[PDB]
Parts: structure tokens; C-alpha cells; sequence
RNA sequence: AAACAGAUCCAGAGUUAGUCGAUCCUAAUCUCAAUAAUGGGAGAAAGGGAGUACAGUUGAUAUUCUGUAACUGACAACAGUUCGCGGCAACGCAUACUAUUUUUCUCCGCCAAUCUUAUACCGUUGGUAGGGAUCUCUUUCCUACAUGACAGUACUAAUACCCAGGGAAACUGGUCAUCAGGCGAACUGCGGCGUUCUGCUGGCAAAACAUAGCUGUUAUGUCAAUGGCUAUUGGAUUGGUCCAUGAAGCGAAAAAUAGUUUACUGGUCACUCGUACCGAUAACCGCAUCAGGUCUUCUAGGUAAGUAGCCUAUGGCCAUUGAGGCAUGAUAGUUCAGGGAAUUCGGCCAAUUAGAGCUGUAACUUCGGGAUAAAGCUUGGCUCUGAUGAAAAUCAGAACCGA
RNA sequence: GAAACUCUGAUGGAGGACCGUACGGGUUAUUGAUGUGCAAAUCAUUUUUCUGAUGUAGGUAAAGGUGCGAAAGACUCAUCG
């Protein structure tokens, strides 16, 4: 009965991204029981206010959220600009360097 | 480096005129360890946070006490 | 070496402090030229046999 | 060859110990002395031998220095306890010293098997930290997941041996294997004791390491579960083998018999000498920076029976003159129509054969051998099924696939 | 099987047994390479042995008409009737 966050304020303003693209990616790439596009009360994905709310009822790793986050950054050519690192427990964050 | 169970026996070891310092030190499970130095050995005393306050007072005044 | 004795170590000391160039001021004093230090050596080429 | 480089040249600098060695003891062996004697001394930097660990630091030293925690021996007084008791027994618990004798530890060949800590490695289950990879695919891939000497006392559970009860053929108990027992078995004791084991601590997170941020230090984190049919090491329980029976001494403790007795627990000091680096790959021996020779140690993954051969992380490296040609020849190699030893002193050479599983094995024989005799067959990939184990392993069987 | 015993399968792990590793011990063949050598006895491929009458290290004993020799007149510091 976990919940995870991936903080995107820095990435959204500076380059491309956009939440509706990033949620649509993670809708049809995240997978449970080794199968894509099977998310009937497995996870739900959302945004609110000016993050990404990944709410897992089923047993699901935090390191899965890292894998699909870092895969997105290589797709957009925003590698070597931001990178995914842990702010706290049950949070990731896309800081620059 | 031996451990000592009873808080009463610790205070017998403290008042020998061997001991140079005691060290207070926080630990796991919200315990603390009073490490009495002697010339030969280092006598440790694990305690719960119930009787933590009383023991420090129990210790002799003369012996130096280094907090960590 | 290691595990040298002391009187072995005494010889190896004397063998390395003796190994040097000849000083400049003897040629200036005596005016002789072409004197070499006889107990010069190289470790690799000539062994001591002591 | 070249050179600003170098194990070259020149100038300076560097080797820190009560615990590692030497020192001490004797071995093979050597050498003096006495015979009023019954010996003394030498002889091992691989034998014997009291006692140390971690972390940090330097341009070069570290089990030697610093910090922290131990330990061993010798010489002093001094304070407080104490003047022998428990268990049927195995044995437990706080007790001296001199001497004689007796015994033990030190303490011992080689080979083989079983069980098991530690370390390494491979594993099923998850996880979190960072980094690598990405046209597509991969909830992926890699690194990390750790605790020293030393000191303690729980009950789990082992095997050896002993003790109390018990009193065994319808013989029972037991090993991988031999076996054990009325000179007392099975079996019962919350027996005794030694050596190993699991868990829980102290040492101990304050250190160390990895992330994140601030200018030296503050944050979180180093987790949870449980297998090895794998290997090495230490140890335990045993067996076999010999016309082979596999060191000594110093030292230490114990016991007995005398005699003299009160004992036990809790500051100072630790001398001497070695300590850098190489250990063949250029630092050793071969005249030399010589494809030679010379004792040992720690020993990763995959393939495989493997400490073979082949490939690759950690670590270490490009040791080796360059620029251009490619006929002939020398040398080390693949391959050669048809024939198959005609070559040659001679099948010299090379080729063929080959691992494993299932068949099948002759004359002769000192009956053990011959024997892997000879001679046949099968072997991949992929999707499955079944049996044996605890077991993540290994063995058997069937589909389908194409040069 | 009347007996004395002897058929099948397992267990077991004996042997100066066998195949086979090495920076082990030896050195058969190519009479290969080298023979102005890397080398005053080497290199490559092949071959032999590999728990033993085994290899090997240090200390120690034996000295020149002597020593030592599983015996080749072998060896005794590149020297040996």
C-alpha cells in the first residue's frame, strides 16, 4: 500500500517535458506482472497544483519508478542536464548540475 | 572490555581510585552506555531511559564525565 | 638482507659512504689532476664479495 | 634508433617494537675438560619457544610511530578479604612453600573416508543508495550491503569419555565403512566434563565506507529472510598400512611421600641487535638490463571431470627502432584433383583415431590380467514430461526444428 | 544345498596399478630451429614420469693415489683413466 513521488518543478520550467506527456509515458510503459498496459487497481498516476503521484495498491518497488524516470530523460535528450536522485524516503527529485 | 549488568556494582567500580573518566554515549533503541575507564579494563553499562537520569547523579562527583 | 648482522651492517655502511666522487679542492690544493677515488663502484657491475 | 625518461649521473633524505624475528633450548654433528670425575660449551632468522589487535598518518617507515582497546613477565610495598567446604557419583568452588621421586603437557610418520565453523564463490527471496546503457527491447546491468584481537553466560545440539539408576537371545543398539555390549547394552537423568556449534551482548560506531549539501562539518544509510550437490583452511569422529612403528632439550603444571606452614584478590619498569627496496618480470648466479637456472606464500568468474586449454572483471601493462615494398629464398603454418608408401637404409614426418553414454569384447594366461582389446552405434537446438533427494542438482524419456 | 559351502547384487577403497595436470622430476624423436646462438649445451613441437626405491630446501658428515659411485671410469665449483 505504498505511494511514491518524483519532483519535477526544475525540469518543467527550463526545457521540454510537461506533465501530460510524462504521465502518458508512464501509463503505457510501467508494467505489473511483466505486462504493459495492465493497470486495473494496480497503480494510478496523477498531477495536482503548480510531482507525480504514483499510488500502488499492489507490491511495487521504488526502484521501478527510478528506471522509467531515467529512461524518459534519455528519450527527450535531457540527459547531461538533469538526473534522478533521492530527496527523501518515498521521493525522487530531478536536480541539475 | 567487560560489561556490567547491575547499576549497583558499577558504582562500586567507580569509587576504587583507579578510574580516570566515565563516558556517556547514546545508543540504538534509545539506550545509553556508561563506559567506566579503569587501568586494566573498560567497564560498560547498558541502561534503559527509565533509570538513565538517576545513574548520572549516582556517579561520584570527583570523576570526570565526558558527554558525546 | 633483511636480517643482517651488525658487523655485516657496519661494512655495508662504510661501503656506501666511501662511494662518492673525489672532492674538488684537492685538485686545487695539490695541483696533480687525474686522481680517482679507488673505492668507487657500481652495485650492479662490481659485487663486493663481503 | 630517439629521449626532456630511466634500476644511469649528481646533491640531499629515509629503516622507530616488552608482544614480528634474533637473543633462550636442544637435533644431526663438532670441540675442550675431568677420571677425587658422571660434565661444560658450540650447533636451526623454516624444529621447540610467554605475550597484539584494529583505525589513522608519510615524498620514502609501520603488527615498530599517533589514537583507541588488550595481553605477558619481573621487582616492590599496601589495602581489604580469609584461616575448607558442596555432590551418592562423574566432578564443582577461595587457597601456600622447599625437597625427593613419579607422571603428564610441550609431542610428533604416511594414506583414505565422513561430518562441520571461518573465508571465497554460486545461489533462490526481496530492497535502497549511486553510476552505466537505450532507434527498438530490458521493473534491466554494475558497484555497495561490513565489525579485529580480546572478555563474557544463556539455553538450544552435537559427538568423545565417564558417573547414577537400569539388568539385555524372539539378541538388541549403531556407522558412509569396520562394529559395540553381563570387565554391564538399549534406555532415563532438566547427570558430569572436554572440544566444536547457534543466538545474544561488551569491544562498537565515536571508527570505516557510500550517497546528499554546506565551508572543516551536518544529514540520512550500511537492511530482512535462508540454502549450497562447490572449493580451500582449521577442527572433530574413525579406519587402513609397515621384516618401515615415524626427534630431543629447555621450560611449565600436577600428584605422592616427608618437613615447614595462614593465604588470596586488587603501583612501576621492560635492556640489546634486525626492520628501506628487489626476490628474477632489468635489482640473485651465469663477464651483461643473457629466451638459461634458483626455495615458498594469498589464489576470482564462465566453459569442462578439472590448479588442463580457451575467454573476461579487480590489479598490472603496450616490455618491443621507425618509413616503404612483397618477386625469390629460409623458417613456422592452413589446404591440395586422381592414386595411397610406388618415396626412403627405414611409414622418418604428418594424417587418421580420440571425450562421454549404450552395446560388444578373441587367442593366450602365472587366472590377477589381456581390455579403452578389436568392432558397431548415439551426441545439437528448442518446448516439455517423469523419477531420486531437503536440496535452487542430476538422470532418464518424448515431441518438433534445419545444409 | 542333506552337508561342506558357492551363485547374484550392493558395500568397501587395497596396489613400488593405470590415464593425466605443473615455473614439479627427467630428456625420446624431429638427427627441426639456432650453430658470427638468447645460451661456452638454448628454443619450439613431440615424448617419459607424476604418493613413490618420489622430488626439494637449509644445517651437517666424507678430500686427491683419497672421497663417493642402483657402476657410465660417472662425479668431486665450465677442469678428471
Amino acid at each position: 500500500s505504498s505511494v511514491f513521488y518524483v519532483d519535477c518543478s526544475a525540469p518543467v520550467a527550463d526545457k521540454f517535458f510537461q506533465l501530460q506527456e510524462f504521465v502518458e509515458y508512464l501509463q503505457s510503459h510501467m508494467k505489473v506482472d511483466n505486462l504493459r498496459k495492465n493497470l486495473a487497481n494496480k497503480v494510478t498516476i496523477e498531477a495536482d497544483a503548480g510531482k507525480i503521484v504514483v499510488n500502488a495498491s499492489v507490491k511495487y518497488s521504488k526502484r521501478a519508478v527510478r528506471y522509467y524516470a531515467r529512461k524518459f530523460l534519455a528519450k527527450k535528450d535531457i540527459r547531461s542536464r538533469f538526473h534522478v536522485i533521492a530527496s527523501g524516503k518515498d521521493t525522487y527529485e530531478l536536480r541539475p548540475y | 572490555p567487560k560489561q556490567v549488568t547491575t547499576p549497583k556494582e558499577f558504582l562500586a567500580l567507580a569509587a576504587r581510585s583507579d578510574a580516570k573518566w566515565v563516558k556517556v554515549k547514546k545508543a540504538s533503541d534509545d539506550n545509553t552506555k556508561f563506559k567506566l575507564r579503569t587501568t586494566k579494563y573498560l567497564y560498560t553499562l547498558s541502561v534503559k531511559p527509565k533509570f538513565v537520569e538517576l545513574v548520572q547523579n549516582s556517579i561520584p562527583e570527583s570523576l570526570e564525565v565526558i558527554v558525546l | 638482507a633483511a636480517h643482517k648482522t651488525l658487523r655485516t651492517k657496519r661494512i655495508l655502511c662504510k661501503a656506501m659512504k666511501v662511494n662518492r666522487p673525489m672532492p674538488q679542492f684537492i685538485r686545487q690544493m695539490t695541483g696533480v689532476r687525474h686522481i680517482r677515488n679507488p673505492l668507487t663502484r657500481h652495485w650492479r657491475r662490481r659485487k663486493m664479495n663481503i
